[PDB]
């Protein structure tokens, strides 16, 4: 509709390149250095999953959109990355650490105003300083994270709202320094529910390695265009046109991955997140079927995040 | 300016005269005067590869009450072309666009306004807020306690202090001779209606304003030759700040600040290319700011170089290598005997091989 035949042909030619994914990783945030896995995760979130209606099953609409949590020291690439995502993504929202009731002056009737979360429906919402937020708001966040809906019962007003948004959150450890400990709560002090709801958690640690400081300083003092402009329309085309579906081989691979993962501890929600990541990678390759490569890459990324 | 007035500015030691010309009524604190002069000049603004960098210099001066911070702020408010002088409670950022916002009693303000100050510091925007922030602060207890940490004594977040490119501590340390000199200077200022007679009479306010306006007009370009030296110096400073736990977090902001200082110095000296002297002066200023908070041995080394996996060394090779280094054979023999006394090695009676014990 919005693309001519030559644009589709160019997109197919680019997709036929096996390196495009990594190249697209190089395309995202050129000013940010040595965060390739983070760029890969951001791209996968941009692709997201596929929407499925389970009305015949009697089950609620399962979440099909990816959320990523970032934690580290302030002054790092958090704010710049959040601004980059907000600027690049249409309908993006930027917030710092909901619906409300307004009196109509004409009919004296209480009408509803939609907060930024509702306004960013089908878009991406990014939040800075997650740790420093009030507990009431974080209690509200559980429903939008899980069911993608939001119910209000206040002053006789009872309503339900759709909140199809992706949360990209940045947080600061409580010590303001990575104290050598074991669990992420020991450094960040977050409840298990919120952590379990996140699909991907990444930690930004400034290593005490001299060569890394050399590279950072050189990148700063020395501080592509063909990619992001095409990529916006490419992502729109992928969202509108293709949807992957699961296969038997990927079924067996995911079952084995789950049974192996639980030995480390594991919840079915991480299995759902792995399915979503496989769908995202299949969309990345513009493949209508989910194969072994998607599952293997998703498991690799998850295990890399867990190891770090 | 009239170019003759620029020459009247360009005598010998003109940098020192310009530094002293700012608030000469307050004795000492030449480093703070240089910092304020560089704030008046300011760095360069660039927008490379889609990101905007700041050239504005924001300085935080903290000290015990009575160190003449308010008078310095009033003087810099008077001298700056666009200047907005404000207090903690009494508030301005937009009004001082392309100017200097001098704010005092920073430590005596609620955190809600402080939160909005961070965006202004980081992006110079609110609307645009492209202004140089000059903040004044006092210790929580009225006296600076070196035992307590800097953040506790300032009761401000570490990020806010990091966003300030320069921090200057002034302590009222009691010294008898310094106290007498300060007292006599105050007496002379009070009686004679004037500053005490220094080596050179300070320049007029209008002349300094015009000079700053002209120096702001130039945009020096950083040569690529000094980049390696700048990286080495930044590495040394960051290593030092990592070894010391009480030092401020030397992130990218420190490198940006020193680059801004070098560009401001280049603008001050009216040169389109930044030289190594500007970099050295910036390093000196940053270091001062952070401080406010025998032939026998040579011949032994020469023959040690020939111990690459061998216990015995030929006499002729060692002699030739020592002579090639600029030592006469007599000194070689003397060093050999002196290190032979120390039971280090034994020389063959034929003087052909030496066995290292």
């Amino acid at each position: 509709k919005l693309f001519s035949e030559k644009r589709v042909e160019l997109l197919k030619e680019l997709s036929r390149k096996p390196d495009i994914y990594e190249r697209l990783a190089s395309a995202l945030a050129p000013s940010i250095y040595e965060h390739e896995d983070i760029k890969k995760g951001i791209l996968l979130q941009l692709f997201g999953g596929t929407r499925k209606d389970f009305s015949h099953t009697g089950r609620g609409k399962f979440r099909a959109e990816i959320n990523i949590l970032l934690c580290g020291d302030p002054g790092t690439s958090k704010s710049q990355l959040l601004q980059y995502v907000y600027n690049l993504v249409p309908r993006g929202q930027y917030t710092s650490g909901t619906a409300y009731v307004m009196k109509d002056p004409e009919t004296r009737q209480l009408v509803l105003q939609t907060g930024a979360l509702v306004l960013s429906d089908n878009g991406i919402c990014c939040i800075d300083e997650f740790d420093k937020m009030n507990e009431s708001t974080r209690s509200v966040l559980h429903e939008v994270m899980e069911q993608q809906t939001l119910s209000i019962a206040k002053a006789g007003i009872i309503c339900q709202l759709n909140a199809r948004t992706s949360v990209l959150a940045a947080a600061n450890p409580i010590e303001s320094q990575w104290n050598p400990k074991k669990t992420t709560i020991e450094n960040i002090q977050l409840p298990h529910t919120l952590l379990s709801r996140f699909d991907l958690i990444f930690l930004m640690l400034d290593p005490q390695d001299e060569a890394y400081d050399r590279r950072l300083a050189h990148h700063l003092v020395a501080l592509e265009l063909l990619d992001m402009a095409v990529l916006k329309d490419y992502i729109a085309y992928a969202h509108s046109t293709i949807m992957p579906r699961l296969s038997e081989e990927a079924s067996q691979a995911l079952i084995e991955a789950y049974v192996d993962m639980r030995k480390i501890g594991a919840y079915p929600r991480q299995l759902e997140s792995l399915i979503r990541l496989a769908e995202a990678h299949a969309k990345v390759r513009l493949s209508n079927k989910v194969e072994a490569i998607d599952v293997e890459e998703a498991k690799r990324l998850h295990r890399e995040a867990l190891k770090q | 300016l009239t170019r003759e007035e620029l020459r009247q500015i360009a005598e010998e030691d003109f940098y020192e005269k310009l530094a002293a010309s700012i608030a000469p009524e307050i004795y000492g604190h030449e480093d703070v005067k240089k910092a304020l002069l560089l704030l008046l000049v300011g760095g360069v603004d660039q927008s490379p590869r889609g990101m905007k960098i700041r050239g504005n210099i924001n300085i935080c001066l903290m000290g015990d009450p009575g160190v003449a911070k308010s008078q310095l702020l009033s003087y810099i408010d008077r001298l700056a072309p666009r200047s907005q002088y404000t207090t903690g409670r009494g508030s301005a950022l937009v009004l001082a666009d392309q100017g200097v916002c001098c704010i005092d009693e920073f430590d005596k303000m609620a955190e809600a306004d402080r939160t909005a100050i961070h965006e202004v510091m980081e992006q110079q925007t609110i609307l645009n807020a492209r202004c140089s922030i000059l903040a004044a602060a006092n210790p929580a207890y009225g006296r600076y306690n070196p035992r307590r940490s800097l953040e506790q004594n300032i009761q401000l977040p570490a990020a806010l202090l990091s966003r300030f490119d320069l921090l200057w501590l002034i302590q009222d340390r009691p010294d008898r001779d310094n106290d007498l000199r300060l007292a006599q200077h105050i007496t002379y200022v009070h009686q004679h209606s004037r500053q005490p007679p220094s080596q050179f009479e300070p320049l007029d306010m209008k002349l300094m304003r015009r000079y700053i306006a002209m120096c702001r007009e130039k945009q020096p370009m950083v040569p690529e030759s000094l980049a390696d030296y700048i990286t080495a110096a930044y590495v040394e400073m960051r290593r030092e700040a990592w070894a010391s736990k009480d030092a401020t977090y030397t992130s990218a902001r420190t490198l940006l600040a020193i680059l801004r200082l070098s560009t401001a110095l280049a603008r001050l000296r009216m040169v389109d290319v930044v030289e190594k002297e500007d970099v050295n002066e910036a390093i000196r200023l940053m270091e001062m700011s952070k401080d406010s908070l025998r032939p026998a041995d040579v011949i032994f080394a020469t023959v040690r170089e020939l111990v690459s996996g061998g216990r015995s060394v030929r006499f002729s090779e060692a002699e030739q290598r020592c002579v090639s280094r600029g030592f006469t054979p007599a000194q070689f023999q003397a060093a050999l005997d002196e290190y032979e006394e120390l039971n280090v090695w034994q020389v063959n009676a034929s003087r052909t091989r030496i066995t290292f014990v």
